[PDB]
DNA sequence: ATCAGAATCCCGGTGCCGAGGCCGCTCAATTGGTCGTAGACAGCTCTAGCACCGCTTAAACGCACGTACGCGCTGTCCCCCGCGTTTTAACCGCCAAGG
DNA sequence: CCTTGGCGGTTAAAACGCGGGGGACAGCGCGTACGTGCGTTTAAGCGGTGCTAGAGCTGTCTACGACCAATTGAGCGGCCTCGGCACCGGGATTCTGAT
C-alpha cells in the first residue's frame, strides 16, 4: 500500500503529521498538501542539523553523535543558531571562547 | 501503552546525510524534542495566519508563508525548496 | 538551608564554564540569590501543572512546559 | 629549591578551557535535588518528583547561571575589570529584563 | 468590525463615573483586552491539550489565569472570575 | 429575556467571548463557566487599569484618560508593570527618571 | 535615506532614554541599529501583506510582525 | 516614510503602505530606540562614563541577544 | 637566552554495556467510497493611495571657540590566588551490649 | 552462637590562612571634541488639485476535504550481540617560571 510519504518522496510520517495538525486545534479544515509540505520542512531541517552534527561527531573522532555535537553544530551556525537562539540542548556544554583580554599580556 | 516518536524518521535520515554515523539516545531525545518544537511552531503560526485572514482552512500556503516568518535567510528558502517540491510531487 | 548546598567551587565551575578568569567574593552569595529566584519561578509553574493535572508527581513534562512558557525552552527531556 | 607556584590566572585560565571543553554537570546533584525538593515543599506538600524532572531542572539552572555569567563576564570586562562583581550580575540581568 | 469600546466606557464609567477617554487611549485598551484574552485562551488551550481534555472550562482559565498574571493580580482576577462563575451559576 | 453578563454581574460581553473561544481554534468544546470566568477576569483587569489612569487624568487636570496617563499608570505599577512588560504603549512615551550620576551637583 | 534619521532627531530619542552626554560616533552606529531593526520587522510585515495576496502594508501586517518578534504594539489595532 | 519604503522595496516590490502602517513603524523603531538608549545609558554609567558611545550600545544589544 | 619540573598529549589495552540488530503483535496509517460547504474564479466599485505644486519658516547645515571630559602616565594599598593545612560529609567496618 | 548498636578508618570534596603579586582607584597632566552660539539656507509641513490601483464586496461554480466503513504492515515492545572508548598504565611534548 503506497504510502502519501512515499508519494512525497519523504522519510517523514505525512499521515502521522497530518492527523497531529487535525487533532492539534489549529484549524477547522486541513489541506492535503499542508502536512506533505510541514513533514518536508520537519524532514529538511531535521537532515541540516545532523549533517553538521555529524560533522562535529567525525571532528572529534566519535562514529556516534552526542548532544554535544548538536550543540556544536546549531551555535557554530549563524542561522542555526538564530533559530534555536531560546533553546537549552541538555548536556551540550557551551562554545570555547575565551575574551582576548583575559589571556596573558 | 505504546509511545510515539520521531525516532526513526531521525534515523534514516541520519543514515541518508552520514550512512556509517550512529546517534545516542539522548541525542535522538534532544532531536525529537526539536521536531515537536518546530511543529508547534509552524502549525501555530499557520493558524494564526488562517485566522487573520479569515480562512478556515490551514493550506500549503500557510504553512509556507510560516515557514518564511519563522526560519531565518537561506534556512528559509531551502526549506520553502523541499516543500514545494514535496507538494508538487505528491500532488502529480 | 539547601541553598548553601550550591557551593562555592561549584559556582566557580559554573563561572569558568562562562569564561570568568576571576571572582569577587560577594559573587557567591549573589549567584545564590539568582538562582534562587530562578528555581522559584519554574518549579512555581511546574507545580501548577502538577496541579491542574490533578497529580502528586512533578513530571518532565511540567518542568519542560514550565520552561517553555517562560522562554526558556529546553530540548531532551521530552521522551 | 622552592615548590613550584603557577601564577594567579593561568589556573584560572585552564579551569575555563577544561570546562569549556565538556558537558558534565558542575553542580552536585544530591544538594541540588535538595534544593528543588525544598522549594517546591514551599508551594506544594508531599509533592514527588520523576528524576527526569530533577534532572530537566538542574539542566535548565546551569544553562541559565552559565549564560548569566557570560554576560556578568562582558560587564566586568567592560567596565576595564577582570574580575565579576555584583554590579555586573545586576547589569546583565537588568538588560536582560530579568529586573 | 467589533471592539471593546461600549464595555470599556462601562467600566470607566464604574470607576471614574465624570471621566472620559480619548480615541487613541481606547485603542490601546482595545489592544490590552485582545492581548490578554489570547494569553490566557492560549494558555488555557496548551492546559486542555497536555491533559488530553477536549473542553476548555472554567478551571483551564483559572490555572490559566495563576500561570500569566503575577502576585496579587492573580489571586484578585482569580477571586473575580470564581464570584462571577458563583453568581452566573446561581 | 436576561443576559449573560446581567447574570455574572459583568459589564464585559460573556456571549462574545464565549463565540470568540468556540471560534478561536483554542478547544474542540467550550464549558459554560468557561466565558464567565474569562470575561471577569478582563473586565477585572481594565477596571484596575483604568482606575489607575483615571487618577493619572485628574492629577492632570484633564477629564479624558490618554495614552500617557496608561503608560503613567502601569509602569508605577510594579504587578501591572511585570504583566505589560513586553508591550509597546503608543504616544505614551516613558517615565521621568534621570540616574543620580547625571545631577549636575 | 538612513541619513534622513538626523543627528537632532537621535539626540531626541537619546533624550528621551535619559542620556546626558552623547559621542560623536553614536549617531551612525544608531542608525546601523535601526536600519537592522526595521528590516526585521517590515519583512515580516511584508510577509504577512503578500501572504494576504494585498499590496498594501496595513497597520495589522506591522502589528502582527512587531507581535512575533515579541514586540507588541499597543494602539494600532 | 522614505526610508521605510526604501527598504520595503527590497522585500516586495510594487508596495503601498497604510499611513497607519508607517505611524505603526514609528511608534515601534522609536520605542525601541529610546529603551536602547537607557540600557546604553547604564551600559556607559557601569563604565565610570556620562557619555555613551558606540561600544556601549553594543553591550547593551550583545545582552539583549540583539 | 637557558634548564628543571609538572601539566599535557599521546601509545597499548580492555572489557563492558548500551546502541544496533532482530523477532513477534496490532493498531494506526492506508484504501475506497460518499456528502457538502468552504474554497476558487470573474466582475463593480469608489475609497484611499499616489503624483504634482504654491507658500511658509523653523529645523537643518556650516563655522568660532574654549574648556572639561576622555585619555596617557604614575603611586598605592588591598584584594583575590596558589598551595599547604586542616575541615567536614559519607560509606563502610568491627567489636561490644544484650538475649 | 546469633542479632543489633556505637566510634574509628578511609575517600572525597571543600574553608582558613599565609605569603604574595599585580590591579582598580585616585591623582596629575595633556589633548582635542563638541556644546553653545551665530550666520545662512532649504525642504518638511499646510493646503490644495488632480489622477487612479486595487481591496472590499458581490456573485457564481465546484471540487477537495470531512466523515465513515474496510484493510494490513511497518511501527512498537521485548530481547540478543558485540565493538568504541573512559579509564588505566606508561612515555614523549611542552609551557613555565626563576636565573
Amino acid at each position: 500500500a503506497k504510502t502519501r510519504s512515499s508519494r512525497a518522496g519523504l522519510q517523514f510520517p505525512v499521515g502521522r503529521v497530518h492527523r497531529l495538525l487535525r487533532k492539534g486545534n489549529y484549524s477547522e479544515r486541513v489541506g492535503a498538501g499542508a502536512p506533505v509540505y510541514l513533514a518536508a520542512v520537519l524532514e529538511y531541517l531535521t537532515a541540516e542539523i545532523l549533517e553538521l552534527a555529524g560533522n562535529a561527531a567525525r571532528d572529534n573522532k566519535k562514529t556516534r553523535i552526542i548532544p554535544r555535537h548538536l550543540q556544536l553544530a546549531i551555535r557554530n551556525d549563524e542561522e542555526l543558531n538564530k533559530l534555536l537562539g531560546r533553546v537549552t540542548i541538555a548536556q551540550g556544554g557551551v562554545l570555547p571562547n575565551i575574551q582576548a583580554v583575559l589571556l596573558p599580556k | 501503552s505504546r509511545k510515539e516518536s520521531y525516532s526513526i524518521y531521525v534515523y534514516k535520515v541520519l543514515k541518508q546525510v552520514h550512512p556509517d554515523t550512529g546517534i545516542s539516545s539522548k541525542a535522538m531525545g534532544i532531536m525529537n524534542s526539536f521536531v515537536n518544537d518546530i511543529f508547534e511552531r509552524i502549525a501555530g503560526e499557520a493558524s494564526r495566519l488562517a485566522h487573520y485572514n479569515k480562512r478556515s482552512t490551514i493550506t500549503s500556503r500557510e504553512i509556507q508563508t510560516a515557514v518564511r516568518l519563522l526560519l531565518p535567510g537561506e534556512l528559509a528558502k531551502h526549506a520553502v525548496s523541499e516543500g514545494t517540491k514535496a507538494v508538487t510531487k505528491y500532488t502529480s | 538551608d539547601n541553598i548553601q548546598g550550591i557551593t562555592k567551587p561549584a559556582i566557580r565551575r559554573l563561572a569558568r564554564r562562562g569564561g570568568v578568569k576571576r571572582i569577587s567574593g560577594l559573587i557567591y552569595e549573589e549567584t545564590r540569590g539568582v538562582l534562587k529566584v530562578f528555581l522559584e519561578n519554574v518549579i512555581r509553574d511546574a507545580v501548577t501543572y502538577t496541579e491542574h493535572a490533578k497529580r502528586k508527581t512533578v513530571t518532565a513534562m511540567d518542568v519542560v512546559y514550565a520552561l517553555k512558557r517562560q522562554g526558556r525552552t529546553l530540548y531532551g527531556f521530552g521522551g | 629549591k622552592k615548590p613550584h607556584r603557577y601564577r594567579p590566572g593561568t589556573v584560572a585560565l585552564r579551569e575555563i578551557r577544561r570546562y569549556q571543553k565538556s558537558t558534565e554537570l558542575l553542580i552536585r546533584k544530591l544538594p541540588f535535588q535538595r534544593l528543588v525538593r525544598e522549594i517546591a515543599q514551599d508551594f506544594k506538600t508531599d509533592l514527588r518528583f520523576q528524576s527526569a524532572a530533577i534532572g530537566a531542572l538542574q539542566e535548565a539552572s546551569e544553562a541559565y547561571l552559565v549564560g548569566l555569567f557570560e554576560d556578568t563576564n562582558l560587564c566586568a570586562i567592560h567596565a576595564k575589570r577582570v574580575t565579576i562583581m555584583p554590579k555586573d550580575i545586576q547589569l546583565a540581568r537588568r538588560i536582560r529584563g530579568e529586573r
